[PDB]
């Protein structure tokens, strides 16, 4: 749901999100908004944090993601909430 | 879905 004119926008992750991106094989200091979203998804998928029956539910209270996002869990259906949680851990270039 | 608006019910389609 990122507009096309914003998918390539460069962003500078803060340390805690930078740690998370690195754990799934990222090696950059600077990312596009779309890359940040993909790697976050791969981190959730590689750690199997989503509920197997109701796959929009992500459990993260025992995980680095929950300290980063500041919630014990969240629903992927809540897009505006997730963007706010990501933008809190980013620095967008203007 | 978070990236480009893709629809679906599995985690991957919902995250996309
Ligand atoms: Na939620």
């Amino acid at each position: 749901q990122i507009p096309a004119s914003e998918q390539e926008t460069l962003v500078r992750p803060k340390p805690l999100l930078l740690k998370l991106l690195k754990s799934v094989g990222a090696q950059k200091d600077t990312y596009t908004m779309k890359e940040v979203l993909f790697y976050l998804g791969q981190y959730i998928m590689t750690k199997r944090l989503y509920d197997a029956a109701q796959q929009h539910i992500v459990y993260c209270s025992n995980d680095l993601l929950g300290d980063l996002f500041g919630v014990p869990s969240f629903s992927v259906k809540e897009h505006r909430k997730i963007y706010t949680m990501i933008y809190r851990n980013l620095v967008v270039v203007n | 879905g978070l990236i480009d608006g893709t629809e679906g019910t599995d985690f991957e389609s919902m995250w996309r």
